[PDB]
Formats: structure tokens, C-alpha cells, sequence
């Protein structure tokens, strides 16, 4: 009775795909490539008909992190080509580098071969499923809203329960905030607006009416008390605005050059 | 077997709104109901004694796959299953032409089975942004335990027996589930699962049902008695210490459940010590016991979330410490807004206030009442202090 | 309005167990013809 | 509400269409236990 | 795979003319197109799930060949490529006949190739005195990013671990070209030499063209209008400031466009 | 410029020829493998 119930069961499925030829080429299908038995489509991956219904939802449940990884993939692709702000680029810089330590982790399970069956390869992907659904939820509107609009977003789900969401949150947060942090250094040492693609609280306004043409009385610059982020006091916003309005006075009005350096 | 032709192809869901932070966005694989991959080899052809071991892999095999929820050859779907339905109802039909006995163990196992896509289709739901990050770490927990207990359990015993082990059996299988206490800790997540959907649906159908301490003292503040939809905050930890008065005796059921509400609560005790130690309301989810309006910046008109409370505020001990807690923090708050300050500095007065690190340690005995005791003693000073100098 | 997208899948789904359904009612009858030449003698 | 009714009719559809094609399936059963004996 | 018999003479080039001061003096190997010193194997008879590996090993070992240029045994130059003309297109053809998976990752791989090729040559090219010293040192900068850190990544990372490393394969090479970075500084690269090329072709093409102060102020001196066929010193320093406001946000981009512009 | 032009004539042709080796060889690949199946 040495025979195992796998044995017993396998001259049953012999008309169907043997595990280790899926596990080999799930390897590449979990990359977003195509291969020969999974013949990965435009934005499907075509799973044969050698491969029963239970199988094939198990694959569902792991091509999951695929496609997932095909969908960054494509937004990170789409977004190096664009006009995006600073904040926006380092939103899909942080995309990247998760997809990047995905790569790493599906690359380590395969080449590791510790992975021997495709139930063992979903449970070790699981939390990498769930980062992906969770970066592809979060960037699903990335080239319709502001980097300070991901900021409110992304303050809101750093007090999520959940440890995962709440923890890609805070890095997404801490990314944008630092870019954002460098805004207000610009604008707090230099008066620069320079790349902020209207995601500061301060704007320059060349926009005048005949009055002031020359801005002779103006320092073209407004400061909509609106887009004040949450995280700082209007009285410190106030505070920063006249600190750039004055370098900017001071450097071009007064002429106080090597003062203002 | 022989081999049929559908076309399946695995892409994700292009209609995304509908579906929480952590729904599955793959679409679902082709149900054996409608479009089989296989033409199922009839049980009775290898039903004799000396083809009942086969019959037993078949079964078995079958049973790992409903294990995770995936459909088998001979253990299909309910007819009722309709996967691209959230809320769909989820049972298991069995081959009618089974061995009894491995019927009888399918069945029981089918139950587990059914828990896991439950749980599964819960954590998934509760992962959104309206449940509160109680319910939200609640369900992390849950995921966490599939993921780390139920999952690794299946994987490294049962499947790897199944692959390796000679004379394994299904009566094995149910044992091995047995043993490792699995079956016992998803019937407490799947209880308070339970309990919580009771609740919901309580709340949703009983909806149209609907002191002069809160005039004794100078207070501008109000009941919010509004039942929300879903239970918050101290509406679910009511719920979990509940679940650990009705499980005492079993001892290892009492120590999970006190695992979950102590994890699960974490959050809830920062935002009570932060409230008690500087008046801060970072209550993004709306389910503190308390909140203030205007979401003219200093006219905050207070509000206690009668639903979402840790006590019953019935009694009168309870309504003194209720009020006393409010008093801290609406103290508290009064003094940062006076400085400016963001916090208030630690060394602000001579009575330092520890941490919230266990919060059935907490609730259980008088604790609640000597740590508000604590807070209050220390914001009435920090208060006099500040009205009586500055 | 994206209701039309389970609408569409449970007809296909509903056409997909009707083939089904055909194809078992085409066996029923042949099983039918085969015991009608032989269970008659 | 349209598109809900449509769901509701064609929900019920498949599940009459399902316990008639079980139902179909032991009629099959039924035939081919008659039949093997004769073919045998 | 059986050997055929061609003539190989490796020897300097005759005629040194048209040839920049750092171009190559001597001649190009036998292309596979014409010269073949091979019978090519084809690859449908390693296409078995267990000979996958080794028609992985082949597709490997002409993808370290082709990342440094060299056309491989089943990845080819395509049929355009004029090794002798300088300015010849450059672009690679995968054979047909190979597995899809690794056609696709071969796809990839041949881009970095492609980009050496060009990366080499233009800094070729820009060694010229004609250039202007800006040019000559980015053209400097661009020999030393692939001697030192291109070459060195490909010998001592993917060709040891092709002779070294068990369980290595084209997925982990992409990854290994990712997580060193030489992808993207490569790519940095590419963008500022594709920019200087269409500058270039903009100033070789529009030739239809044409301050009081000078005057206010005695000064005898006057405006050079001229529109040089190729940008020198400050029309270069520019296109760099502009790289680099166009990076903002990716530090590291960031930091190697900073440190290229300190050097150039 | 008779150099220029007779170096862009050849060079067509250089590449008309190739793409019609790769033509012939995908045939000449057919054919073998009808032939291997013959021959067997």
C-alpha cells in the first residue's frame, strides 16, 4: 500500500497538464510574458483546455498577481513618458520599486525551488497579491488627480487598521511629502514655483487686467488659502508665502542681491 | 478523463467600483456547473472494496481543492453559487454517487471549506474605509490567520501528505484538521463573523426603532444617538469581550479571543490615551466616542457617539466616568489651543500618564476608572495652572 | 449601469449550460434509440 | 431597476435551468443502468 | 552545431580618413547574414518542456554577446545593418523559431544592446575636435560609464553568474540589469545623446533662418547669429539643466544627470 | 556621386536578397519537415 493517493489519483488527470510543466511556466506567466502554454493575450493569459476547472481557478487566484504586475507595468510605463509633477514621478517611482521587489520575490521563489505545487506558490504570493490589488487600487485615478489630492488620500489610509494598506500608505505619504517638502524649500529659499504643476498652495499670477502690466505694484504671485494641505497651519502657510514674497521683493525690487544669496 | 474545450482566460475585473480596497479584481474561472474541463469519470465504476482507496484519492484531492474554495471533480459549486455576486450564498453539492462514508467526511469538510471563502469574501469586504479600523484590523486578522495558520496548515500538511504520505486517508485529513486547533479558531472568527452580519442586519431592518448629568455640569454638548449600520469601535469590542464570556472554560479559545482583542484594539487605545493626554481626535473613520462640528475655529460644540461607546452609560458610575473622560480631553484641548501648541509637552506636569499596552487589561476590573482618574487629575492641573498664571 | 455586465455573463452562462443541456438531452435520445433496439428482445 | 429585474429573471432561469440539467443527468443514469445490461 | 569555412582576417582599417580620433581601426567580423561560421541548430528541437533550459542556456549566451554588440547565433543584426557605414541603423533580429517567453525577454535585453551599440559609437563619433570640448567630455563620460560600470556589470554579474551561478536565467538577467541601476543610467544616457542627435538634425535642417545695449554702452562688439551644425559648450550645459528639470523627483536620475553636468 | 548611387543600388539589393533568403529557407524549412515525416 506504499502507493500514494497522488498516484492513485494521476491516472485520472493524465489528459491534463502534469504540475511541474505549469509550475514552469507560471514562473514566466507571473512576470507578465507570454509562453507556451499559458499564450498571455493583449490583457489576458488564455489558460488551456488541458487545465480542469480546479486548477484553472487556483491559477486564476495566482495569475492574479500577473496581471496585477501587467497593469503597473503599463501605468509605470505610460507615466515615464508623460509631463508629471515632481510628486507625481516619485508616486510612480515608490510603483516601481514595488514592482521591482515583486520581480525579486517571484524570481527567489522559482529559483529557490522550494515551490512544488501551485497551492504552495499561491499561499507564498498571497501578500504579494494583496500588495499589488492594493498599489493598483490606490493609482487607479493617478492621471486625473493632484499630488495634494493623493496626499489627503493617502493621510486618510495611514490611520487605516489594516497593517499592509496602512503601511503602503505611509510610504507612498512619505515619498510625496518629501517632494513636497522640497516645494516649500524652493519656494521658502528662492521664491521658486518652478515644476509644481499647480499642486502648491501658491501660484504664480501673471494674469492682470491693464492694471499693473509691468508689475510696478503687483508681485504677480496669490496665495489660494484653499489648497492649504491639512498639515499645515494657515497662519504657517501665511507665514510662508510672505517669506517667499519677500526674497522675491527683496531680490528683484530692492536689488538686494548678495543679501537675498 | 477526457479533455473539454472552453475558452477560459484569466484578465481582471473591468468594472471596479463596486468591489472594496482589497476585493479580488481577477475574474472568476469556468464553474463546473456550465462549463466543465473535464468529463467526469462516474464514481460507481470504481466503488468496489479494492477500488475504494482510489475512489478515497479522488475525494480527497477534491477536498484539498474545496478547502481553499475551488470546486473539484466530484465536489461542485451550489447551483444557488453565483460567483460575480459580492454577497452570493455559498454551499457544495456533492456527487450523488459517492461512498457514503467518504460523503459523510466530504460534508464535514465541505463546512470548512465554506468558512475559509466566507472569511475570505469578509476580510475582503471589511477592508474598506466605512468600517472603522476596529473592524479593519479585524480583518487584517483574519487574513492574516487564512494566510498564516489555515493556508500554511493545508499546504504543509494535508496537500504535502497527500503528495507524500502512503495509507493516507480523508479520516486522516479530518484528524490532522482536528489537531492543529484550525477548525476550532475559524469557528471563533467565523462566530464573531456571525455575529457581526447579525448585527448589520439588525441594524439595517430594526431601523425604525427611533439625563440631567449632562445639564448638571457647563457643557455644550449633545448625545449623538444615531445607530450607525455598521457596529464601531466599542460596538465590536463589546462583541469580542462578549465572545470571551461565553467561551470561558475553554481555555485556548479564551487566549485567541484575547489575542484578537488585544490586536485588533490597538488602534482604539491610541486613540483613547491621545484623547486623555492631549485632546486629540484623529478619528478619520468616525467612530471615536466622541467628535466636535465645524469639520470661529475655537466654537466646537462636542458630541459623544452614543453607539460607539466602551460602557453602557446606564448606570452612574459609568455616566461619571463617561463625562470625566470627555472633561479630559475638552480640558486638554482648551490648553493647546490657549498655546498654540501642536501636543502638549510631557514634562507639563508632575503626573505622568502611562500607555494603554492591554486593553481587556484595561476594561476588565476598576482600571478605566483610576487611568481617567490619572488623566483627569493631570489635565485639571495642567488647566489651573494655565488659567491661574497665564 | 454596469449591472449589464452580469447581465451578459448569465446569458452567456445560461447558453452555455443550454448546449450543455442539448448535448444531454442528443445522449438521452440515443440512449433511448439504443434501449428500444435491444431491451424490446 | 431594469437591469436588477433582468438579473433576478435570469438568475432564476439558471438555477431552473441547473436542477433540470441535474434532474436530466439522473434520467441519464437511469437509462444507461437499464442499457448496459443489454449491451454487456 | 558544425563549423563552416570563411575567411577571417582581423586587420586595420586601410583608409583612415573618415574615421573620428577614437573611431575603430580595425574591420568588422563576419556578419551571420553573410558569413555564417556556424550551421545554426535550430532551436523547435530543444522546444520540449524538459529541454527548455538548454534552449534557455543558447538564448542566454546570445544575449551576453549582444549586449556588448555582437550579433549571437540565434539573435542577429537584421538585414539593414552595414557594419562598415558609421551611421548605419541599428537594430536586432530574434529567431523565430524561439521559445515566446524568451523572445519577449530577449526583445527586452536587446534594447540594452542596441543602446551600447550607440552609446559606443556616438562617443566615437564626439571624439572629434570639430565637437567642442562639452561634447568631448560627455563623450568622455559615456566611454567611461560603459568600460567601468556597463562592462563591469555584464562581466562580473551576468557572465559570472552564466558560468557560475546554477538557477540563473534570462528573467533573473533583466532583474540583475534592473537592481544595478545600468539600466537606467543607460537609459539617462540615450535620452541625452537621442536630444543632442535631434539637435542636430533640427540645426542641419533649419537653415531658412536669418541687443541696443551693446550700443547704449561703447562697446565694439557684435552678435555671432551663426547656428552651429552641432551644439557646443552652453547649448549643451542646457540641454543637461533640462534633463535634469525634467527628472525631478527621481533622485537617482537626479543625482547622476548632477554629477555628469560637474563633469562635463 | 556615380559612388553614392551605385553604393545605394547594391545596398537595396544586399537587402532585397536577404529578405528573400529568409523566404526560401522558411520553405526549404517546410519542405524538410514533410520530408522527415515521408522518409520515416
Amino acid at each position: 500500500s506504499s502507493v500514494t493517493l497522488r498516484q492513485l489519483s494521476n491516472p485520472y488527470y493524465v489528459n491534463t497538464i502534469p504540475e511541474e510543466d505549469i509550475l514552469k511556466y507560471v514562473s514566466y506567466t507571473l512576470l507578465a510574458t507570454t509562453s507556451a502554454l499559458f499564450p498571455f493575450d493583449h490583457e489576458q493569459i488564455q489558460i488551456p483546455s488541458k487545465i480542469p476547472n480546479f486548477e484553472s481557478g487556483l491559477l486564476h487566484l495566482i495569475f492574479e498577481a500577473g496581471l496585477l504586475y501587467q497593469s503597473l507595468g503599463y501605468k509605470v510605463e505610460k507615466f515615464r513618458m508623460l509631463n508629471i509633477s515632481p510628486m507625481k514621478k516619485a508616486l510612480i517611482i515608490e510603483i516601481s520599486e514595488e514592482l521591482q521587489n515583486y520581480t525579486a520575490f517571484v524570481n527567489n521563489l522559482v529559483s529557490s525551488g522550494t515551490v512544488v505545487s501551485l497551492k504552495s506558490l499561491y499561499r507564498e504570493i498571497y501578500e504579494n497579491i494583496i500588495r499589488l490589488r492594493i498599489y493598483c487600487r490606490f493609482t487607479e485615478h493617478l492621471e486625473e488627480l493632484s499630488g495634494d489630492t493623493f496626499l489627503i488620500e493617502l493621510n486618510i489610509f495611514k490611520s487605516h487598521g489594516d497593517l499592509t494598506i496602512r503601511k503602503i500608505a505611509t510610504n507612498l505619504f512619505n515619498s510625496m511629502i518629501s517632494l513636497y517638502y522640497e516645494y516649500l524649500m524652493n519656494w521658502l529659499t528662492k521664491g521658486l514655483l518652478r515644476a509644481t504643476y499647480g499642486e502648491f498652495f501658491i501660484a504664480e499670477n501673471t494674469d492682470t487686467n491693464g492694471t499693473d502690466d509691468d508689475f510696478i505694484y503687483h508681485i504677480p504671485i496669490e496665495f489660494n488659502q484653499e489648497r492649504v494641505p491639512a498639515f499645515i497651519p494657515k497662519e504657517l502657510a501665511y507665514k510662508i508665502f510672505m517669506i517667499g514674497k519677500s526674497y522675491i521683493f527683496l531680490e528683484k525690487y530692492c536689488k538686494e542681491v548678495q543679501w537675498t544669496n | 478523463m477526457e479533455i473539454k474545450e472552453v475558452d477560459d482566460r484569466a484578465e481582471l475585473l473591468r468594472y471596479t467600483n463596486n468591489i472594496p480596497l482589497l476585493g479580488k479584481l481577477v475574474n472568476h474561472q469556468p464553474l463546473w456547473s456550465t462549463n466543465p474541463k473535464l468529463k467526469s469519470f462516474s464514481l460507481e465504476k470504481i466503488s468496489a472494496p479494492d477500488q475504494r482507496r482510489v475512489q478515497e484519492a479522488l475525494v480527497v484531492k477534491d477536498l484539498l481543492n474545496v478547502l481553499i474554495g475551488l470546486e473539484g471533480t466530484y465536489i461542485r459549486y451550489f447551483n444557488d453559487y453565483e460567483p460575480s455576486d459580492p454577497e452570493t450564498p455559498i454551499e457544495f453539492k456533492i456527487a450523488k454517487k459517492m461512498d457514503p462514508s467518504f460523503k459523510t467526511f466530504s460534508r464535514r469538510i465541505v463546512r470548512y471549506g465554506k468558512q475559509y471563502m466566507i472569511l475570505t469574501r469578509a476580510y475582503e469586504k471589511w477592508s474598506d474605509t466605512s468600517f472603522g479600523m476596529v473592524l479593519q484590523r479585524f480583518a487584517y486578522e483574519i487574513r492574516r490567520f487564512l494566510e498564516d495558520v489555515y493556508l500554511k496548515t493545508l499546504v504543509e500538511r494535508l496537500e504535502r501528505d497527500f503528495n507524500k504520505v502512503p495509507n493516507f486517508s480523508i479520516r486522516e485529513l479530518e484528524q490532522i484538521i482536528n489537531e492543529t486547533e484550525v477548525n476550532k479558531q475559524m469557528e471563533l472568527l467565523y462566530n464573531i463573523y456571525e455575529e457581526i452580519f447579525r448585527e448589520i442586519e439588525e441594524r439595517r431592518t430594526n431601523q425604525s426603532s427611533q439625563n440631567e448629568s449632562s445639564l448638571h455640569l457647563r457643557l455644550m454638548v449633545a448625545f449623538d444617538t444615531t445607530v450607525y449600520p455598521v457596529p464601531k469601535g466599542g460596538a465590536i469590542l463589546k462583541i469580542f469581550q462578549q465572545k470571551i464570556l461565553e467561551n470561558l472554560g475553554d481555555r485556548s479559545s479564551v487566549m485567541f479571543l484575547k489575542k484578537l482583542l488585544n490586536n485588533i484594539s490597538q488602534d482604539y487605545c491610541t486613540m483613547l490615551y491621545e484623547w486623555l493626554t492631549q485632546g486629540i481626535l484623529n478619528d478619520p473613520y468616525q467612530e471615536f466616542m466622541t467628535y466636535d462640528d465645524l469639520e470661529r475655529a475655537w466654537d466646537t460644540q462636542y458630541f459623544i457617539r452614543k453607539d460607539v461607546l466602551l460602557r453602557d452609560c446606564d448606570s452612574e458610575e459609568d455616566k461619571n466616568l463617561l463625562f470625566k473622560m470627555l472633561r479630559t480631553g475638552i480640558l486638554l484641548k482648551v490648553v493647546r489651543a490657549s498655546l498654540q501648541i501642536p501636543t502638549i509637552p510631557s514634562n507639563s506636569s508632575d503626573i505622568t500618564i502611562q500607555e494603554i499596552n492591554d486593553f481587556a487589561d484595561l476594561m476588565e476590573g476598576s482600571n478605566l476608572e483610576l487611568y481617567v482618574d490619572k488623566c483627569y487629575s493631570r489635565a485639571n492641573e495642567i488647566f489651573l495652572k494655565l488659567f491661574f498664571q497665564g | 449601469k454596469s449591472l449589464k455586465h452580469e447581465i451578459k455573463e448569465l446569458r452567456k452562462e445560461k447558453n452555455d449550460t443550454l448546449n450543455n443541456y442539448d448535448t444531454l438531452e442528443e445522449e438521452t435520445d440515443d440512449l433511448k434509440n439504443r434501449l428500444q433496439a435491444l431491451e424490446k428482445e
